[PDB]
């Protein structure tokens, strides 16, 4: 894995640094590493592919070394360099597509393809170069069991869970009470509704609560906390819990009284925020507890007093919402987010070559089913395949 | 720089691997770049061989 | 940590091998390691304790080397060896009690005491010796991120959860239906009851189901599966769900028809067992799904037909149970079981010296609250403190 990143880093630098007319002192330390790579890789044969429609390709390396005698690199040197680089780039492309496609339940952090099991010897250890990308740094730090952090912009930590809860209900569905939520991507939109608007609740206050457990512990998260959840604020008809009948929801929106957002780690309150909106911070957490309440307004104009009678027919239903959007967060495990394209590369390789469903990953690489049951073996497989996807995304655009 | 190998025979081997035209460029560069580590404190010396 | 195990392994062997009258060739390779230990540890000072009532002790090492010139070890050599060994055993005892007592939320796998942070240098690395115990082997394998396995006899994987569920209920509590369970230690005892004995169920069959999620993935578990759960088979009065009133439970026991025990890993059925009792095996699982059903007996003698009328008063309630006891299992994470005493040593050290409740572990070292919320930081702290407890259990009996 280290030598695969090293091959790709030298091929990236040798497409970048070895150009026409450049001075030799700019590339004097890269040509020695590329010659060490050629010297190491000669005499060895590899075999990539063999699963799904990924074709079996045989790789044989017989190349001459590059010259170390120019002052300015002329176009002859650039053309022979482009030939050797194009062959090695095709090789590492097929090794990365052979490694992202395989998985194992037993020990997923180990290389699974034959080519990367062959590259994991000490004969190939002199290929090794700097490990400067974030994924290979976290690979090398977790290979020695130290703390890592992946910085994500809007991480997909929440599985898709659009549902509700009726704390007070009946088959008439004309006096309901409870919460509704949308957990999607990095965004929680929650809305507790009461049809009576707390006309018989004690002190005209109805307490709502919504507890979101996470799968991995997020660290140093900037979170936009806004009131008035926008999706649960227009009238809609909703199927029941058993899916038998449908019930109508005509909301009018009160502001959330007494918002308490708590960030729990192992049941301990790490951060708490009482009636503070805008951008908040949560330093260390794996559970988000939103505790908002609906208070009936004690003074109402005649336009408002016709909405909430004391009797039964409520044509306008009180609804109170919050929105919580994790903008950026540092997570020790791998995830998906709106910035990288690594999950897209993994799914593109697994869908392009018509790959059968294996023992670990969900069918079709369903990220909702992958983050719903995010086991440590699946975590190891996901980190390995994302690291190889980062390597191929360095070489192949 | 100055350089000190640890035998007359390893000096001869060092010379003969430096002179010929078929060893590696990294190796032939390195043969004139390896350096002994002589520490007056701690009573240690390190010499290439 | 490696050098602490090495100190304790040499002190254990030097209490064992260095005896009176033994031949020198039996101990010729141990005296060299013990002299290397003395040479490394001289000139260094340590400070143990300082939390709770654990007293601050200062440690200074100024010892002469042991002789390497006897053929049979006489009693002079044994007495000077016993002096040096008793001082080092007192030192490592206080270092282990200083390390088991501390914890950290940030990175628990790192040493927390000052003495073990001082022993983690490369000056002390020449103390190191063989790492043959199971906990130090799994420590060294997880320090390189490879697969480990702790073999437990009756592991305490289940938190204490004695509760029930009423699928059919009313405030009269005279026609009830649902499951009851006891999850304790390594034992699940479940019993679904119907008061009507499926007299109005379709095909006179009532389906029960009980799904137990685990916290860590067990591997290669031998499990005694018996029918007829013994605890839920005698009459008892039970408080309600809100704790308001009590209801009576007078069971008569039918055998479990159509037992299906499934062992789920990430929602996938790994092992399944259909109406097979005795000892079963479950190779890889983190969820146990018991699906038994109550079938009304179609042929009944007159002694049985008086028990189950078609009308409402049921003085004898049909009850069907199962018992599932994990005898031994291999788990990658640390746990507690009926074989080791390591949790007992940790709690004895934390309770003997009146230690305040820290950020990670539950108050009073509640194992039910520790395995209920078994976070990875708590997992790392628990593994570190169990490894140090194993080291001290080697030295201190
Ligand atoms: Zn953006």
């Amino acid at each position: 894995m280290d030598v695969l990143y090293s091959l790709s880093k030298t091929l990236k630098d040798a497409r970048d640094k070895i150009v026409e007319g450049t001075l030799y002192s700019n590339v004097s330390d890269l040509i020695q590493q590329f010659n060490q790579m050629i010297i190491t890789m000669n005499g060895n044969e590899f075999q990539t592919g063999g699963i799904g429609n990924l074709p079996i390709r045989n790789w044989n390396f017989n190349f001459g070394l590059l010259g170390t005698t120019l002052l300015n690199l002329d176009a002859n040197y650039v053309e022979t360099a482009r030939n050797t680089i194009d062959y090695f780039v095709d090789f590492v492309d097929n090794v990365c597509m052979d490694e992202m496609v395989r998985e194992s339940q037993r020990n997923g952090i180990a290389p699974q393809s034959d080519s990367l099991r062959k590259l994991s010897a000490i004969k190939f250890k002199r290929i090794n170069f700097d490990n400067s990308s974030e994924y290979i740094e976290n690979w090398n730090l977790q290979n020695r069991r130290q703390r890592t952090g992946f910085t994500f912009h809007k991480p997909n930590i929440f599985p898709y869970s659009a549902s509700f809860t009726l704390n007070r209900s009946q088959p008439a569905h004309d006096n309901l009470m409870g919460t509704m939520w949308l957990n999607a991507g990095s965004e929680i939109q929650v809305a507790g509704f009461d049809y009576s608007c707390a006309i018989n609740a004690p002190a005209n206050i109805q307490q709502f609560e919504h507890i979101v457990p996470l799968r991995r512990v997020l660290t140093t998260a900037t979170i936009t906390l806004l009131p008035d959840a926008e999706r649960f604020s227009f009238p809609r008809v909703i199927n029941s819990a058993d899916g038998a009948t449908t019930w109508f929801f005509n909301p009018v929106i009160l502001r959330p009284n007494n918002v308490e957002v708590e960030f729990l780690l192992n049941g301990q309150i790490i951060n708490t925020y009482q009636a503070r909106f805008g951008t908040i911070v949560a330093r260390n957490f794996d559970t988000i507890r939103l505790s908002f309440q609906l208070m009936r307004p004690p003074n109402m104009t005649p336009a408002v007093a016709v909405l909430f009678p004391n009797a039964q027919p409520f044509e306008h239903h009180a609804t109170v919402g919050l929105t919580l959007r994790i903008e950026s967060a540092v997570c020790e495990s791998v995830l998906a987010d709106a910035s990288e394209t690594l999950l897209a590369n993994v799914t593109s390789v697994r869908q392009e070559y018509a790959i059968p469903v294996g023992p670990v990953f969900p069918p079709g690489m369903n990220w909702t089913d992958l983050i719903t049951n995010y086991s440590p073996s699946r975590e190891d497989n996901l980190q390995r395949v994302f690291t190889v996807a980062s390597i191929r995304s360095m070489l192949i655009k | 720089d100055a350089g000190k190998v640890v035998d007359s025979e390893t000096a001869a081997i060092c010379d003969a691997i430096f002179q010929d035209e078929e060893t590696e460029g990294a190796v032939r560069r390195f043969i004139a770049e390896m350096r002994q580590r002589v520490q007056a404190d701690r009573n240690v010396v390190n010499y290439p061989s």
